[PDB]
RNA sequence: GCGAUGAUCACCCAUGGGUGGGUACAAAUGGCAGUCUGACAAGU
């Protein structure tokens, strides 16, 4: 389906994950769709993970508007559970919004994942 | 040799010299895109296909795609001899042509673009051959009626039409309650203990309507009006009332004002019936979940459906009492929970801090249904969606519900 | 005597007369989301709503149309065909049936409104001859009724004194002469 | 209050009043296409803003000639929700006309919405990479201006101009190395891709680069010549 | 009155008086310099 | 003595505002401008007032660069001391919208870094010697 | 060939235009004007 375009492989997912994973150990991660949509809104997004096989597809397919409206990176990842995992929470997770902070320590990682999504964007 | 050319009102062919690439090569060496040279070669046979909007979307969907009847009723009689060879710019055009029946020759898109090029730029010079008009404006048509089909503008499926519907009958509310108003203080000169004790302006209209005068009405009935009581109750004020007598010009004209309202009103409530198939037909999900009214102010109060769908949860649940929201989050209260949603079924169902937590969950769940049926390029316009979401949330609020307060 | 009926009747053709602006424009905004140029071509908004009433859709255009709408009001402005081949071949987007029977039903529903309208000013000036007619006789219906309106009664206005009935160079003059015996034919119409 | 004065392009002018603009004419009076605030003086005007259109902000940088006269045709590639064909169209009025082209389908609605409020927008919700399919419906345009974001950018004007561009005809396009390559200098990408115009036939005469209102974007204009 | 008189609040309308301002302006000026 | 509530509220407003402000503003265009000429000779002699058809302030300054056939601000009161006034005044005005929206921002962000360590957590206190105070959480799914 | 059934009583260019103010109606993708929180809770 070229719904959900940018699908992240299988290097890529893990550092994605695991750049997901840093932020919400340090707190710089917004998760769910609501959420994320409004830091979406408040242009305070370093960039959106989401996931490609929510039952329907559509319910998270409202963000690529906003993001490539804005101009902020996004990629598709193959499994909701898998992203919940990542996020740190008990319940599957769906779409996700990493935030942007100067005073972070995982500045670096955060910048090399956004490099490569853009790439492929 | 022939040369297809395809313009937004007709199917035009001309002959040329059958050393057709050569003779490009003349035209673009001599600079020969001008009037001498289509003079010299101006028309061999033309088309106009009908004035029919469907015809022509349908027509240059097939120029697109494949071969027309309109193409075989013009390649009945091109050739003379049995071998002919025609110039085509589209080359699965081309290779159609070559495998349909009259098995002529034809040439794909070969350097003759200095063909089309010229006998487009002196098109105009055609014009006066078989199309004596300016065909931008035709242009514009067919090219908005393609780019609908290509987008597939399904009829019902016009969110601004529906904003329209919703203002519209705001606007008749108000104007019905104005004009209702009127006609019972023109009417009070008459019997205004009547004004008192009925309230409904379309029962006042049809009261009107049957009686005219208050000892009429104590002689006639009002059963399918208004119920016994209330029609004893207007007989005895018809007994004693206070109001003049009334010519019958006075009385036609008032009697005509009370049958317009009526007629307002059956429409005003048939346009609602409308409005509920309009919206069932566009965003059934949103419609089976919260309810066709409150999906109607939903999308007039964002504009776009669309706009409504990439608004998050939040702004949903409290969608209509942002004046107490902006209010509240300033002066440091505490903001509103319901806005426009307070009129849904679900949330009129619930009570209390129950009627919080079904707000919060429905304003979710009708923002994933909402999404879903805005963006989805495919729909099977049931409201299965809905109809999951709706079983979710009420078991959510069963579960609310019997969750007792207090310790038995 | 009685007079609250010319109060009435002129609320009524003022408020109407408003209400049938409103509508017309309403008309004219979705037959134009069906077929604009037509809402261009044709700004009278009763004429609109009568050729709409008539061409529901614009794919039904023949010869005997065009002699239907020539009949329509007229053809010597060329609306008969510039409106043919402008429907011919139309930028307008097409919708349902069902917003066919709807637009056609407000068409309708403004087209009766408008001729009540004509009924009731022809009410208010023979019911302006029944009670005030020498006022009426002096200035003019309609405006006769707009004075007793804004007085708020017959009895107001001609209990009224000479100056403030002109509040209610040789312009100046003939306006407050003509207050003054506007003013006198009322006192005679009302006692 | 605000003065008017006409820019070297006809069909643009600059307002000095409260605050300077750089303004063009209007066709639908009272209705702003995407938000931007509208004035008066009566005749309407509406502003542009050089951060939204590429076009806008060459424009403010300064071009020798811009080759949108009113009165002519112009095409427009990459019409991303119409912002800034509908200033073009504006610039051209009824005279002449715009033929714009999208691919994906929210902006194509968008701009069948913005083409069903002027005539003088025509939309072609058609592929660009493929003229052959539609050349249906427009007849050469006079000049032509490219925003696509794809990597064979002179590949599909090449092919466009080629099947449409009148001779000695005016091409504009918008480059950005973000999307072409990225990684390196940007001089050197638009050196590239004046090579592969001067190879496809297209003769530049000036190029400028739109860094105080857009970072690493350059527009390109240059003739159309010899050729059918 | 008026309708660009109208405010929507009698401290407004009390402000879009003129010699009220000047009176007002004044004799803050020399209650304070009388402060002071 | 403010609410989280009512700082994030003020500095949406400011932003609105601000790119209100710089919608209705432009800054001057500074671009690097290359032209294209054919032979040497030409380029040698080439000079941009005659290949522009220009004058000297019609060169240098850039947004409208008339012609000299095209060519065959006093209506205001005090042109040379209020417009150029009024223009500093709105450029200012915009840059005190940006400074003010920045402190509220460095506000919001100090509320809510306080009121998510009193939210949860097993935290410990960690101090740097920039002397900067951090809290690092233990790893622990929230459920 | 009169009158109480009412006599009388802001700027510029030379009785022409421009500036302003007043009243009604309408439009605005004009303004005021910014769209809540974000992980535990219910029983045992």
């Amino acid at each position: 389906n070229p719904k959900a375009f940018p699908l992240a492989d299988a290097a890529l997912t893990q550092q994605i994950l695991d750049v997901v994973q840093q932020a919400a150990n340090l707190r710089q991660l917004k998760k769910g769709a609501n959420e994320a949509t409004k830091t979406l809104n408040r242009g305070i997004s370093e960039f959106i993970i989401m996931a490609a096989d929510c039952e329907p597809i559509e319910i998270l397919l409202h963000l690529p508007l906003l993001c490539e409206d804005k101009n902020v990176p996004y990629v598709f990842v193959p499994s909701r559970v898998a992203l919940g995992r990542a996020c740190g929470v008990s319940r599957p997770v769906i779409a996700a919004s990493i935030t942007t902070n100067d005073a972070s320590a995982i500045k670096t990682q955060i910048y090399a994942v956004k490099d490569k999504i853009e790439t492929l964007l | 040799a022939y040369v297809l050319t395809e313009t937004s009102a007709g199917y035009a062919l001309l002959k040329a010299s059958d050393k057709k690439i050569y003779k490009s090569s003349s035209l673009i060496q001599d600079l020969d895109s001008s009037d001498k040279v289509l003079k010299e070669f101006k028309i061999a046979a033309f088309s106009k296909f009908n004035s029919a909007a469907n015809a022509l979307e349908e027509a240059n969907s097939i120029i697109e795609g494949k071969v027309s009847s309109q193409l075989e009723k013009l390649l009945e009689e091109i050739k003379k001899d049995k071998k002919s060879t025609l110039i085509v710019s589209e080359t699965k055009l081309a290779n159609a042509i070559n495998k349909l029946g009259l098995n002529f020759n034809v040439v794909s898109d070969a350097v003759t673009l200095d063909i089309y090029r010229a006998i487009k730029e002196y098109l105009p010079e055609l014009l006066p051959g078989m199309s004596d008009n300016d065909l931008s404006k035709m242009s514009l048509g067919l090219a908005h009626s393609i780019g609908r089909h290509k987008l597939k503008f399904s009829a019902d499926k016009v969110d601004v039409m529906i904003i329209q519907a919703i203002a519209l009958l705001d606007d008749l509310d108000k104007e019905l309650n104005t004009y209702a108003m009127r006609c019972k203080e023109w009417y009070g000169w008459h019997f205004p203990e009547l004004a008192k004790i009925v309230t409904d302006s379309v029962a006042y209209a049809r009261i009107i309507l049957t009686m005219g005068i208050r000892s009429k009405a104590s002689e006639t009935d009002l059963s399918e009006i208004l119920p016994e009581e209330i029609e004893e109750r207007v007989k005895t004020a018809a007994e004693v009332s206070m109001g003049t007598e009334i010519t019958q010009t006075d009385l036609d004209n008032i009697n005509a004002l009370a049958e317009q309202i009526v007629e307002f009103a059956a429409y005003r409530e048939q346009l609602s019936n409308y409005l509920s198939a309009r919206m069932k037909a566009i965003a059934p999900n949103l419609t089976q979940l919260v309810g066709e009214l409150v999906g109607a102010r939903l999308i007039a109060h964002s504009g776009s459906l669309i706009s409504l769908a990439k608004s998050p949860a939040s702004t949903i649940q409290i969608l209509g009492a942002e004046k107490a929201l902006f209010r509240a989050l300033k002066t440091k209260h505490d903001t509103p929970k319901y806005g426009l949603l307070y009129h849904a079924s679900l949330v009129g169902q619930a009570t209390g801090k129950n009627k919080g937590k079904i707000a919060r969950v429905l304003a979710a769940k009708a923002a994933v249904s909402l999404r879903y049926d805005a963006l989805a390029e495919d729909r099977d316009d049931s409201g299965d969606i809905g109809l999951e979401s709706r079983a979710k949330v009420e078991n959510r609020l069963s579960q609310l519900e019997g969750r007792d307060l207090r310790t038995t | 005597k009685n007079d609250n009926h010319i109060i009435q009747a002129i609320a009524l053709l003022d408020q109407l007369d408003k209400d049938i602006n409103t509508f017309a424009m309403r008309v004219k905004e979705w037959y134009g989301w069906h077929f604009p140029e037509l809402a261009k071509l044709v700004p009278d908004n009763y004429t609109f709503a009568k050729l709409v009433l008539f061409i529901k859709d614009k794919a039904s255009l023949n010869d005997d149309s065009l002699h239907d709408l020539a009949a329509l009001l007229n053809e010597d402005s060329g609306i008969a065909q510039r409106v043919i081949d402008n429907a011919r071949i139309s930028m307008g987007q097409d919708i349902s049936e069902t917003d066919m029977e709807n637009v056609c039903v407000f068409a309708q529903r403004v087209a009766s409104l408008a001729d009540y309208r004509r009924q009731l000013y022809d009410y208010l000036c023979e019911k302006m001859h029944t009670v005030a007619p020498n006022l009426s006789e002096l200035i003019g219906e309609v405006i006769g009724a707009r004075l007793i309106s804004h007085a708020g009664s017959l009895t107001n206005l001609s209990k009224q004194a000479a100056s403030t009935v002109q509040i209610l160079k040789n312009k100046g003059r003939i306006s407050r002469y003509l207050a003054n015996k506007c003013s006198m034919a009322s006192r005679i119409d009302n006692y | 209050k605000v003065v008017i004065e006409p820019h070297r392009h006809a069909g643009v002018y600059i307002a000095r009043g409260k605050e300077d603009l750089l303004v063009t004419k209007n066709m639908a009076p009272g209705e702003s296409v995407y938000g931007e605030k509208r004035i008066s003086v009566k005749v309407e005007y509406r502003v542009w803003n050089p951060f939204r259109s590429k076009l806008a902000a060459g424009i403010m940088g300064g071009l020798d000639e811009l080759f949108i006269a009113p009165g002519k045709k112009v095409l427009y590639l990459g019409a991303a929700s119409g912002t800034s064909v509908s200033h073009v169209s504006d610039v051209v009025g009824p005279e002449g006309v715009v033929y714009a082209v999208e691919f994906s389908h929210r902006p194509g609605r968008e701009l069948i919405s913005m083409a069903k409020k002027r005539p003088n927008i025509i939309p072609i919700i058609e592929d660009a990479r493929h003229p052959q399919k539609y050349r249906m419906l427009i007849g050469m345009v006079d000049c032509v201006f490219a925003d696509v974001a794809q990597p064979d950018q002179a590949r599909i004007i090449a092919l466009n101009s080629h099947m449409f561009l009148k001779d000695q005809g005016g091409v504009v396009i918008s480059i950005k190395a973000n999307c072409i390559d990225s990684t390196v200098d940007a001089e050197t990408v638009f050196a590239r891709e004046v090579q592969k115009l001067r190879e496809e036939r297209i003769k530049p005469l000036e190029q400028l680069t739109l860094e105080p209102y857009e970072r690493d974007h350059c527009i390109v204009v240059g003739r159309y010549m010899r050729s059918g | 009155m008026n309708r660009k008189e109208r405010k929507s609040t009698i401290l407004e309308t009390l402000m879009g008086d003129e010699a009220s301002n000047k009176y007002f302006k004044r004799k803050y000026n020399e209650i304070q310099e009388k402060s002071t | 003595t403010q609410d989280s509530n009512y700082v994030r509220t003020l500095r949406q407003i400011e932003l609105k505002k601000l790119e209100k402000g710089a919608k209705q503003l432009m800054f001057k265009s500074s671009g690097n401008h290359t032209i294209f000429v054919d032979s040497r000779e030409k380029m040698n002699e080439f000079t941009p007032e005659k290949f522009f058809n220009t004058t000297s302030e019609m060169v240098n300054r850039s947004e409208n660069r008339l012609t000299k056939d095209q060519l065959a601000n006093a209506s205001s009161i005090m042109p040379k001391e209020s417009l150029d006034k009024k223009k500093l005044k709105k450029f200012k005005q915009v840059k005190q919208h940006l400074q003010r929206e920045t402190q509220l921002k460095q506000v919001q962000q100090r509320m809510d870094a306080q009121r998510e360590l009193l939210k949860k957590g097993s935290k410990k206190k960690i101090v740097d010697s920039s002397g900067k105070i951090s809290f690092k959480w233990k790893k622990q799914r929230k459920r």
